[PDB]
RNA sequence: UCGCCUCCUAAAAGGUAACGGAGGCGCCCAAAGGUCCCCUCAGGCGGGACGGAAAUCCGCCGGAGAGCGCAAGGGUAGAAG
RNA sequence: CGCGGGGUGGAGCAGCCUGGUAGCUCGUCGGGCUCAUAACCCGAAGGUCGUCGGUUCAAAUCCGGCCCCCGCAACCA
RNA sequence: GGCGACACACGUGCUACAAUGCCCACUACAAAGCGAUGCCACCCGGCAACGGGGAGCUAAUCGCAAAAAGGUGGGCCCAGUUCGGAUUGGGGUCUGCAACCCGACCCCAUGAAGCCGGAAUCGCUAGUAAUCGCGGAUCAGCCAUGCCGCGGUGAAUACG
């Protein structure tokens, strides 16, 4: 690289809602992150949050 | 809407030709005037001829017609833009 | 700090900073501050990064929210459109649905007034 | 405002009671 | 040089890849060369200052400052005089590729609003994969307190895999969320 | 119409006429000049936020159909770009 | 066929020379004042610029042909 | 079924665009008129609408009843906002044989136009105009912001 003009790219430690993210190798060490994904919330470990009327009215 | 626990309401002169078909073995065309009536699970698959004010409209019934009164699907006036 | 989606709120207050979330307001919120046992009248500018991650992961993982919620309302209509439902014809070709008269002001649901010509 | 049904001031106007106008 | 994905590529990506298609030679393996980020900014035509803040931002998230594309030919329908800057574009590879790529998967993508997956049809038929971003503040180095305007980029991912399924495999086992 | 340039007429050297067929010139450039090093096009197909036929990117294919300030002709990437 | 000027919202006229951006009066439409109409007042709409091709990055604008328009001219014989 | 259509045009209105203001707690001060085919105290479930029960009164006896502005304390800090409550999703509740067309109401989410309105133009001279609640008719319910009444606080200004 052209010595001078680049960002410094030191190893970092980064966080998320889960445990720490390890590798991190980044400009500006020690950043926080609202959502990283290895969760088993959020789409990895899938999980949710026609259907209704045949239940509620069925006898009533 | 319809008070829950009081129905739900299907005009029983209509229900009387569907539990007369779905739990019969005969299953074919029907032609009503009762749009005030709620719906299946026991009519879904039949073909009811609904009334608009002027004549009898055909509707096929599916599971996404969850609890819609029978006139939600046979509208009452004509526009066609211009 | 950030909540559902990102939807970063800040200074104002903590109880209102949640109105500014889509899918939440003044009711789905004032409860979820005692669910985390959190004083409302404090400000998202100052509140422990501890008590932030209760809320962040409380609400995202409580119910349908900003993204998945608008996702829900959308295909709820293409359900009513594409189906022939009356309430959904007033969508397929764009008019008021529940009740009111259309010989006068629908100018919210009907777009700005497009004058034409008189007899 | 006299038409915010979700307030005390608007429930008085409409004449109804609720969570925001109890008795 | 120890970067976790560079590690994870060699141990547990290559093996599962060799035994999945069956490779005579060690080089026939799909290898990950030259991911390239391109910020198309017509949004800086008369304002020159929009670019210099954009590039300080993009470098902050790649450890290289980008080079500046300039306008190939002059086109009228949009202002576009024939020499102007219309975007930034950085080629990063070779362990800078990785520390960028690994970061993107952990933090960036899961921070994308509503994220039901990465559409898996962007394979260009000779085994490279490109995708586009909306906002810049999904990366860790972007504070929401330095975004003067929201603007995204296109991302190229070049791969030595002669076909797309091997491109598909190389990237999946690398940890790429598809549909 | 009147001088200069390009093509054809022009009969494969040159030259060749008509109130024959068609176009340009009366400038421009301090870099659009010298040199040394480097680079290679138009176009098409696939891919890619705001990008639409064509702003930018990435892939393959592309021997010159691009470019060479301005008209045409000749020339030209093994460069004159 | 000869020279010259032109063709632009419904009418009439600018804009074209000097490429980027279509304007003025009237009319038309919606609303006012009026018992009512006109006048008057407040808003609005409305066009690819004869046409085809070329030029340029971009064409009402520059270039060629065509087409209509007005004007001038066809003398010695 | 329609009278409830919707490219649009006008009349009478309501609610607003906010800090003399919004919200929440506590706390007061009226009149008229209705109601034993009804008005429902008080208890219980319910966020609530409402539903259970149930006491009283043919009613200066009992009930609709809380009057609201105001008062007190406190929160919001000039922000399309805790202004504003239009539109739409979902969940219910009661009337009624029935609520798609086409009902009222409660709750959760949504928060739209609107930052005092061109030419024009209306009402009002005193307890009036403004602003705030309340009742009644019709009436199952109700599209009431309407109509007829009731009291609360309470201006400005008329040379001519
Ligand atoms: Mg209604
Ligand atoms: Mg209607
Ligand atoms: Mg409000
Ligand atoms: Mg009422
Ligand atoms: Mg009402
Ligand atoms: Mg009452
Ligand atoms: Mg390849
Ligand atoms: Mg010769
Ligand atoms: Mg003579
Ligand atoms: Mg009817
Ligand atoms: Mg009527
Ligand atoms: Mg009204
Ligand atoms: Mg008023
Ligand atoms: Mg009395
Ligand atoms: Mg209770
Ligand atoms: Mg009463
Ligand atoms: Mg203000
Ligand atoms: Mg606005
Ligand atoms: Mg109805
Ligand atoms: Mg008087
Ligand atoms: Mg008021
Ligand atoms: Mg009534
Ligand atoms: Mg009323
Ligand atoms: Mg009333």
């Amino acid at each position: 690289m052209k010595e001078g003009i680049h960002p410094k790219l030191v190893p970092a430690r980064i966080i998320c809602g889960c445990g720490n993210v390890i590798e991190t190798y980044s400009t500006k060490p020690e950043i926080y992150v609202e959502v990283c994904s290895k969760c088993h919330p959020f789409y990895t470990g899938q999980q949710r949050f026609v259907e209704r009327f045949q239940r509620r009215y069925g006898d009533s | 809407p319809r008070s829950l626990k009081k129905g739900v309401f299907v005009d029983d002169h209509l229900l009387e030709k569907v539990l007369e078909l779905n739990a019969k073995g005969e299953k074919r065309l029907i032609k009503t005037w009762s749009r005030r009536s709620t719906i299946v699970p026991e009519m879904v698959g039949h073909t009811i001829a609904v009334y608009n004010g002027k004549q009898h409209v055909p509707v096929y019934i599916t599971e996404n017609m969850v609890g819609h009164k029978l006139g939600e699907f046979a509208p009452t006036r004509t526009y066609r833009g211009h | 700090a950030r909540i559902a989606g990102v939807e970063i709120p800040r200074n104002k207050r903590v109880d209102v900073a949640l109105t500014y979330i889509y899918g939440i307001g003044k009711a789905r919120a004032k409860e979820a501050l005692e669910k985390t046992g959190i004083n409302p009248a404090t400000r998202v500018k100052d509140l422990t990064e501890a008590e932030v991650v209760r809320l962040r992961e409380y609400v995202e993982n409580t119910w349908k929210l900003e993204g998945e919620l608008r996702a829900e309302v959308a295909a709820n209509i293409k359900r009513l459109m594409d189906i022939g439902c009356y309430r959904g014809l007033r969508h397929r070709r764009g008019l008021p649905v529940r009740g009111q008269r259309t010989r006068t002001n629908a100018r919210t649901r009907k777009g700005p007034r497009k004058t034409v010509a008189g007899k | 405002g006299k038409g915010d049904r979700r307030t005390r001031r608007g429930k008085i106007w409409r004449g109804t009671y609720g969570k925001y106008r109890p008795r | 040089l120890d970067v976790a994905l560079k590690r994870k590529y060699y141990e547990e990506v290559r093996p599962e890849l060799i035994r999945r298609f069956g490779y005579q030679n060690v080089w026939e393996v799909p290898r990950l060369e030259k991911v390239v980020i391109n910020q198309g900014l017509g949004e800086a035509k008369e304002d020159a200052r929009i670019l210099e803040k954009a590039a300080q931002e993009l470098a902050l998230i790649t450890g290289q400052k980008p080079a500046v594309t300039r306008a190939k030919k002059s086109i009228s329908n949009f202002k576009l005089r024939k020499g102007m800057p219309i975007g930034l574009r950085v080629t990063l590879r070779r362990d800078r590729m990785w520390i960028f790529l690994e970061k993107l998967l952990n933090v960036a993508l899961p921070r994308i609003r509503d994220f039901r997956g990465l559409n898996p049809n962007s394979f260009d038929g000779r085994g490279n994969y490109n995708l586009g971003l909306r906002e810049q503040l999904i990366f860790p180095e972007i504070t929401y307190d330095m975004v003067d305007a929201l603007r995204g980029m296109d991302i190229a991912v070049v791969t030595t895999a002669e076909t797309d399924e091997e491109a598909r495999a190389l990237l999946e086992l690398l940890g790429f969320p598809f549909r």
